[PDB]
């Protein structure tokens, strides 16, 4: 691994100070060769809440996951079985991150345009 | 052609409930009260008006639970490289929703609390 990153089970992870929107997050791993990072195992997870941890507790952390869905919150349809069409959520919470309450241990939904620190992994 | 002291709008029958619940509790509750009842389903922005000046104006409520609630696990999460979600650090605890009588604006907020909620049928 470059000088300046962790090396861990075959890839090299680094936590990148400089705050950014989740796309500009992945963005700019990409361009490192990489992608935010992904979490397969504990105890890959073990791992990377440590470089966190050691390397940043006021903000979350950017990792690679995000909800998919078309609509701006997750339910395809309401109680009463209708299709979910029109919708007025205050502010979507599609991108992930460590949660900086649980010292960066679990993961928590954010506003994709939030500016965050961010971990990528190549 | 609704129930006495249900309101009629475009029809569909409502009835604001000012007792506090949770989520669940709420939803079984106007399932029980009238059939084809459950808790709100907002599908236009002139129904969202409609029932946020009846909550807020009639009866001073600000919060009220809508119809719309979901666990991650079904929700289409994937990883930025492709790989396949086996392990999660996420809640399994359910997501619910409440309308603001303000803006009329949806907000996440835990299940188990209780809040205000509006029960609706179709006429």
């Amino acid at each position: 691994c470059l000088p300046d990153w962790s090396s861990y089970k075959g890839h090299c992870y680094k936590v990148f100070k400089k705050v950014g929107t989740w796309e500009d997050a992945e963005k700019f791993c990409v361009e490192n060769s990489g992608h935010l990072a992904s979490i397969d195992s504990k105890e890959e997870a073990d791992f990377v809440t440590k470089l966190a941890s050691q390397t940043l507790f006021v903000y979350d952390a950017w990792i690679g996951l995000r909800d998919e869905s078309k609509t701006q919150q997750c339910s395809p349809q309401w109680t009463d079985g209708s299709s979910v069409v029109y919708e007025n959520v205050d502010e979507p919470t599609k991108c992930f991150g460590l949660d900086v309450h649980t010292e960066y241990r679990t993961w928590t939904d954010l506003p994709c345009g939030e500016k965050n620190p961010f971990i990528c992994k190549s | 052609g609704c129930l006495p002291d249900w309101s009629s709008y475009k029809g569909h029958c409502y009835k604001v409930f000012k007792v506090e619940k949770t989520w669940a509790d709420a939803e079984k509750f106007c399932k029980e009260l009238v059939n084809g009842g459950h808790l709100m389903s907002v599908n236009s922005r002139e129904e969202g008006e409609f029932i946020s000046k009846l909550a807020l104006e009639k009866m001073r409520i600000v919060l009220v639970w809508i119809g719309l609630s979901h666990f991650w696990r079904i929700c289409p999460l994937r990883w930025t490289d492709g790989a396949r979600l086996d392990y999660r650090a996420l809640s399994d605890e359910p997501i619910c929703f409440v309308a603001e009588s303000f803006h009329n604006k949806w907000i996440q907020w835990t299940c188990n609390r209780k809040k205000s909620f509006v029960c609706k049928y179709r006429v």
